[PDB]
């Protein structure tokens, strides 16, 4: 929809629209619909990878194997960096399967979010209606109901903190990988990052 | 002109010898307390870091960078030996964090303190807890006169420890070093 | 396309070409022949430069070729 | 009627005032013989190509390379590609593209009489919008970067150097860097 | 002032600073002004591109040991001519300017001779072109031509005072 | 506007206007704008530029390092003439094209001072109003607000010495480079200029 009802804003710059560049006054509703989905699709991989990369940085693994021959703590010897290359290619390759079906099937689904849907706002059963296939009614978002005890104005002061942490994540994730790529720059990474 | 920080020891009245006013209008006058308070902020930290430091303190335990060989206890007592002594990560993330912390100052104030607002109110970094959530109006006032008089006594105070450790036996009661 | 440093060569071609453009004839209009420059701009526009330029190219490439076989460029 | 471009020309009868990018210049009245929607369609796809020509020389020069490609300079670039044997398989993207777009598009604007226009595929996929202000930015950015990339390449062929393809770097773009004692000398 | 000569090219009428618009009435003495200036320059620029290839024969003084054919081509030139030749070539020109080709009236300033044209010394022995056409093309001719001289004569001077040919390097 | 109604004029040549070749009635009012533009900047720079120059000739350096490597004690280390060429040439770079901003922006504003605006009276903010670039609104003259209690008189009186201490300076900081070419030139500045 318009920049200037979303839910963005925040009271880090004040309280208005941040856009300094004028990105979205330049483009249509359309690309601010793209612009939101696309930034919340980044703030929830960069929550994620920050966790993992945090967990992976302080050496905590699994009790168990991976493959067998491989144990959990045999990958994870090493910093997090240099763990995605000892993962064997088939668990990569089946971690990728189950994304590439989470794309298309949230992409698939109807009131795409430039024609109608909201942004960011993936729906609960992604697998769901589909000819030829079939999965349990487990939902991506809340499989538990967490987020039925709330009312309006909780789930969007959450929406808002999402948001903020989000951008967080992107700032951590890319400050992770560069201060293992150009050692240095990111002061806060000791050795094992 | 009228604003806060006047009191006693002048007669209450405002202290300019050298004019430095009526050349100010209220932008500038709120950049003069603007930059007077936060002067007044950094120089009070300032004396509470060196002389807890230098005088006594049990500093903090633990080790400072597990990776390089420094020491909390190893940075020595002096002020400057001391900062020198700190690694040149532990200076870049402090200066980082607060340029970080006033560039979200100066862009975090809608009304700006050059554009109306209130000078010295900087965002966040203030009481988390409250303490000074049920404060009178009135009492507030005495609490902010009290950190502006506090703060010039602290910016001569970090003045003559930067002049005991540069030109010795300056401000007599500092020792040489 | 441009000769190897040599600013005879250019001579000749450009001079070629201004001979032509100037000596040209169609349908007996001509710089040459006292008919005025706008109007053959009027009743011919580009295919007058091109025409010109071609016939200059054909004429300066024979007389480049040729006194470099005699000798001068 | 005089052009805005040249003030002392006849304006040129093919341009009135539509067409994004209209600035009023065509000496050689090349409009009145070039149709003048093929004439956008070649200026359009002139641009696009310049434009990413500039952005994949300067990204190349300044470092950044795939892996497996070989690491050389943008002016090397082209025989190590091929001499690698990877050269040609740009082409069948390109193929697809310009067989199946260009040929029914470059047909239908000179047969159809309602067709699209130039530069108008219709590609439009995020949104952003086809106004007649981000045409006049496209146009403009277009024709810069023909003349940067004719000038880049020529440049980079004279010098065989780095980024700013001159003869001393950005000391020839900035003479104040180069010895101001002999400017001074003369105040 | 717009419709005047020299106003012929892709500029029209070209006046930046606004000289003759600021003041129309001083048109004429700038006009006169340009006319002898575009005449000199055009002698200039003829003198310094034919010494380069002609030269006289013989001897400059015959006193000095000096000859045509040791004369540079430039400024050195002009150094290496003796005294007496060098009065003699500012005698020609002071009778040439004052009596002769008399561009000035008036005591001090000059404004232009009586009810003349700008620059129109020498009289009755000289060409008059009739048919106004032919006659207005000729006088924008020579005003354009001096332009270009005194462009292209500034130019060789530049190269002059700093080489020791007017030739710019790379040519 | 005219050359008449303009606040050159000055006490010291007789209260007149000084011009002893007839430039400001030979030219027309668009060139007498150019020139009062052209000498207010000229006056600006120069009264920089003589500040300066007296500075780096008394040798007085910032506290500190120009460039990693190079102290500006070290730039500084000969007089003001050789010590533009000292510093690094990413300074310069920077310097100039900082410069080189500020032409373009002041240059490309509403009104320009040969088509109805004022000749010298550079807008407060010249990186305001461009599309895709952002700047804070630190003012370029006065960020702080020195001439917002002067009233009208008092501005005009301060224009007035403006334009004289332009012009002393502009014979100021020529002065300190010929007696630095030029040895004896002018008596006052000894050795080290
Ligand atoms: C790629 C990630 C991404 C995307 C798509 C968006 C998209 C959006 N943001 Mg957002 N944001 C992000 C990351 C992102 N943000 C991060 C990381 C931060 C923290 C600094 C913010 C902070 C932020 C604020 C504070 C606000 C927004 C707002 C907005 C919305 C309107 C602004 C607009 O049109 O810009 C469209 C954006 C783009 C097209 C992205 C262009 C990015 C360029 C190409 C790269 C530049 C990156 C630069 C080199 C820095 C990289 C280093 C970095 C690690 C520091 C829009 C939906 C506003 C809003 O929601 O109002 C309703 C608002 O107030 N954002
Ligand atoms: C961007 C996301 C991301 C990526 C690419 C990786 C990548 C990796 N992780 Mg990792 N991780 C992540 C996020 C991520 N992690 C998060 C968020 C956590 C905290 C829960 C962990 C915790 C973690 C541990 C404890 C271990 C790894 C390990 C590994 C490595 C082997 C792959 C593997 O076993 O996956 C395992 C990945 C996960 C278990 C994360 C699942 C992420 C999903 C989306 C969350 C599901 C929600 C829910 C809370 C999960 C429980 C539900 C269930 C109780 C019903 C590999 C380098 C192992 C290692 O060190 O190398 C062998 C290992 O032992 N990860
Ligand atoms: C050996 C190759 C092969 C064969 C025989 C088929 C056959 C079929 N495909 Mg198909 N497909 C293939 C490869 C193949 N596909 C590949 C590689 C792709 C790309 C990923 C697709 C993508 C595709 C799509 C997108 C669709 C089909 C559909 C169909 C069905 C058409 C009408 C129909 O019965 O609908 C009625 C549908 C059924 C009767 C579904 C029953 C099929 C189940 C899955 C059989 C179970 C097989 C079992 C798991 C063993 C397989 C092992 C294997 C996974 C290793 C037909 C059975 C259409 C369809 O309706 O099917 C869902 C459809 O929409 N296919
Ligand atoms: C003004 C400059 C100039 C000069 C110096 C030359 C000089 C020359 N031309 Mg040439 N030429 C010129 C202009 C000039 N041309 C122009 C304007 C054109 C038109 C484009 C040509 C087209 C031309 C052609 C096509 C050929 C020459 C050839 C020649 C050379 C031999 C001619 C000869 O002996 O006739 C030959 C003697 C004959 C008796 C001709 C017999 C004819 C029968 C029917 C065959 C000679 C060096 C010839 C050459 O290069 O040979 C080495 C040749 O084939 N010229
Ligand atoms: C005018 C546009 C243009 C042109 C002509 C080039 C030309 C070149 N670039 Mg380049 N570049 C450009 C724009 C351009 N660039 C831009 C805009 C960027 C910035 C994004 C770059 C960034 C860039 C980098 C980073 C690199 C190059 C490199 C190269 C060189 C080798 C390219 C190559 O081998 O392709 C090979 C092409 C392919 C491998 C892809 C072909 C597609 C295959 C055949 C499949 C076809 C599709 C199929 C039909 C359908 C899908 C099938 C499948 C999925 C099942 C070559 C000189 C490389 C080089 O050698 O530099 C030294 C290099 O490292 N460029
Ligand atoms: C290049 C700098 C510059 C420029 C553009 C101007 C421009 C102007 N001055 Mg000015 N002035 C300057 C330098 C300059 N001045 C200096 C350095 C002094 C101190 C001596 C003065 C002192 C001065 C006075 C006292 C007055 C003016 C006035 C004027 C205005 C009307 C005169 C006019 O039309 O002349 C147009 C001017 C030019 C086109 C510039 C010509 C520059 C020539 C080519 C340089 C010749 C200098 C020569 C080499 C000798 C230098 C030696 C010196 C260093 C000692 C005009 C806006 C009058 C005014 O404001 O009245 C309203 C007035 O009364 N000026
Ligand atoms: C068995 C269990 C089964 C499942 C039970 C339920 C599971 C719950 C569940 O999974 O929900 C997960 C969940 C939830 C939920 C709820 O629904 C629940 C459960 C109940 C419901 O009512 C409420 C909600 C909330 C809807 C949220 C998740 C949020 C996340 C992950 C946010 C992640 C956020 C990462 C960031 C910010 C990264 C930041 C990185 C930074 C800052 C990096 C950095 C640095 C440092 C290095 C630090 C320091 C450096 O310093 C210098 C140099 O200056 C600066 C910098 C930038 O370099
Ligand atoms: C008896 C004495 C007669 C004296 C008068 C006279 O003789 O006039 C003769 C005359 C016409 C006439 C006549 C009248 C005058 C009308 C009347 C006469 O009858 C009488 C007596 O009444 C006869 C007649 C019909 O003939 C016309 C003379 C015209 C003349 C002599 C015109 C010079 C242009 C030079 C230019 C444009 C240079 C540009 C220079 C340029 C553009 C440059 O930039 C130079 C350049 O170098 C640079 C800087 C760098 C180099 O790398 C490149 C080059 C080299 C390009
Ligand atoms: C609701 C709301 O308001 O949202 C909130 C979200 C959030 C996150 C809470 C907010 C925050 C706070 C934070 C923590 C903001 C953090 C911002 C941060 C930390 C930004 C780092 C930048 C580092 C850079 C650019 C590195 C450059 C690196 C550069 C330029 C290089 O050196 C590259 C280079 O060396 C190479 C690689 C080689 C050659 O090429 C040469 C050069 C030299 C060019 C905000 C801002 O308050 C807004
Ligand atoms: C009204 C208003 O607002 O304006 C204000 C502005 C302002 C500036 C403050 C004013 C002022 C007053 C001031 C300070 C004026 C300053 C004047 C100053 C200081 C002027 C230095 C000249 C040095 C020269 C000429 C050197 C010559 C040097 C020459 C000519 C040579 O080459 C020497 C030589 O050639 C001979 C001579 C013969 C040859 O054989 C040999 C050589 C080649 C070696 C005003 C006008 O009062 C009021």
């Amino acid at each position: 929809a318009l920049v200037d009802s979303m839910e963005g804003v925040g009271e880090e710059t004040g309280g208005q629209i941040w856009d300094p560049l004028g990105i979205s006054e330049a483009v249509s509703d359309e690309a601010v619909m793209w612009f939101r989905a696309s930034e919340l699709k980044h703030g929830r991989v960069a929550m994620l990878a920050s966790v993992g990369y945090l967990v992976g940085a302080a050496k905590i693994s699994f009790p168990g194997e991976l493959a067998k021959g491989v144990t959990f703590a045999s990958v994870a010897a090493n910093g997090p960096y240099q763990a995605w290359d000892a993962v064997p290619q088939a668990g990569k390759l089946q971690i990728l399967s189950i994304i590439l079906a989470l794309e298309w099937a949230t992409e698939a689904k109807k009131p795409h979010y430039m024609r109608g849907g909201v942004p960011g706002k993936i729906e609960q059963l992604p697998f769901d209606g589909i000819q030829g296939l079939w999965a349990p009614k487990i939902k991506f978002w809340d499989p538990l109901n967490f987020t039925g005890a709330l009312s309006a104005e909780q789930k969007a002061r959450k929406r808002k903190a999402e948001l903020k942490n989000g951008r967080l994540a992107m700032i951590g994730i890319i400050s992770f990988i560069t201060g293992h790529n150009l050692p240095g720059s990111v002061p806060a990474l000791d050795s094992s990052f | 002109s009228d604003m806060e920080g006047t009191g006693p020891e002048t007669g209450g009245k405002v202290f300019d010898p050298m004019g430095l006013s009526k050349i100010a209008s209220a932008e500038t006058l709120a950049w003069y307390r603007a930059a007077e308070l936060k002067h007044s902020r950094v120089a009070m930290a300032a004396v509470t870091g060196w002389a807890w430091v230098s005088s006594g303190g049990p500093l903090f335990p633990g080790y400072l960078s597990v990776e390089q060989g420094v020491t909390f206890e190893s940075l020595g007592r002096d002020g400057y030996a001391a900062w020198a002594a700190v690694p040149e990560a532990g200076k870049f993330q402090i200066l980082g964090v607060i340029g970080i912390l006033e560039i979200l100052s100066e862009s975090a104030v809608k009304p700006h303190y050059m554009a109306g607002g209130t000078p010295g109110k900087v965002p966040l970094l203030w009481d988390p807890l409250g303490f000074t959530a049920k404060l009178s109006p009135e009492t507030l006032a005495r609490k902010r006169l009290a950190e502006l008089k506090n703060g010039r006594l602290a910016m001569i105070g970090v003045m003559s420890l930067v002049s005991a450790h540069f030109i010795p036996n300056s401000v007599p009661l500092l020792p040489g070093s | 396309p441009i000769p190897q440093f040599n600013p005879a060569k250019a001579f000749i071609m450009m001079f070629s070409n201004i001979l032509i453009i100037c000596t040209m004839s169609i349908q007996g209009k001509s710089l040459a022949r006292g008919t005025p420059h706008d109007e053959m701009v009027e009743s011919f526009g580009i295919t007058w430069l091109l025409a010109g330029t071609s016939l200059g190219h054909i004429v300066g490439a024979g007389a480049i070729l040729g006194c470099t076989a005699a000798g001068f460029l | 009627a005089k052009s805005k471009a040249i003030p002392f020309l006849d304006a040129p009868p093919a341009l009135d005032g539509t067409m994004a990018g209209d600035k009023g210049f065509d000496p050689l009245l090349l409009s009145n013989v070039v149709p003048i929607q093929w004439a956008r369609e070649a200026e359009l796809k002139h641009a696009r190509i310049c434009m990413l020509a500039v952005v994949g020389w300067v990204t190349v020069d300044l470092g950044f390379t795939v892996p497996y490609a070989p690491q050389v300079s943008s002016l090397a670039a082209h025989d190590a590609a091929v001499d690698k044997g990877v050269f040609l398989g740009l082409l069948i993207p390109i193929a697809l593209v310009e067989v199946l777009a260009g040929i029914p598009k470059c047909f239908q604007i000179m047969n159809e009489p309602d067709a699209s226009p130039g530069g108008d595929y219709k590609f439009d996929p995020l949104g952003i919008g086809a106004s007649a202000e981000m045409q006049e930015k496209e146009i403009s950015n277009g024709r810069l970067a023909m003349l940067a990339f004719s000038g880049i390449v020529t440049q980079a062929a004279l010098t065989q150097g780095p980024f700013p393809y001159t003869y001393n770097g950005v000391e020839d773009l900035v003479p104040p860097m180069q010895s101001v004692q002999g400017a001074l000398s003369i105040l | 002032v717009e419709t005047e000569l020299g106003a012929t090219g892709p500029l029209g009428y070209w006046d930046p600073f606004g000289f003759s618009v600021r003041n129309p009435e001083r048109f004429n003495r700038y006009r006169a002004v340009e006319l002898k200036h575009g005449r000199i320059a055009m002698a200039a620029t003829t003198g310094y591109m034919v010494q380069s290839f002609l030269r006289w024969p013989g001897y400059l003084s015959t006193s000095a040991n000096i000859k045509f054919a040791d004369l540079p081509n430039g400024i050195a030139a002009f150094k290496a001519i003796p005294p007496a030749g060098l009065f003699q070539i500012l005698l020609f020109i002071g009778a040439m300017e004052a009596f002769t080709w008399r561009y000035y009236e008036g005591p001090w300033p000059g404004k232009v001779p009586e009810g003349k044209a700008p620059g129109d010394v020498a009289g009755d022995l000289w060409v008059r072109y009739t048919d106004p056409e032919e006659k207005a093309f000729k006088l924008n001719a020579e005003i354009n031509n001096g332009r270009a001289a005194m462009m292209g004569s500034l130019g060789m001077l530049m190269h002059d005072h700093i080489l020791g040919t007017w030739v710019p390097p790379g040519f």
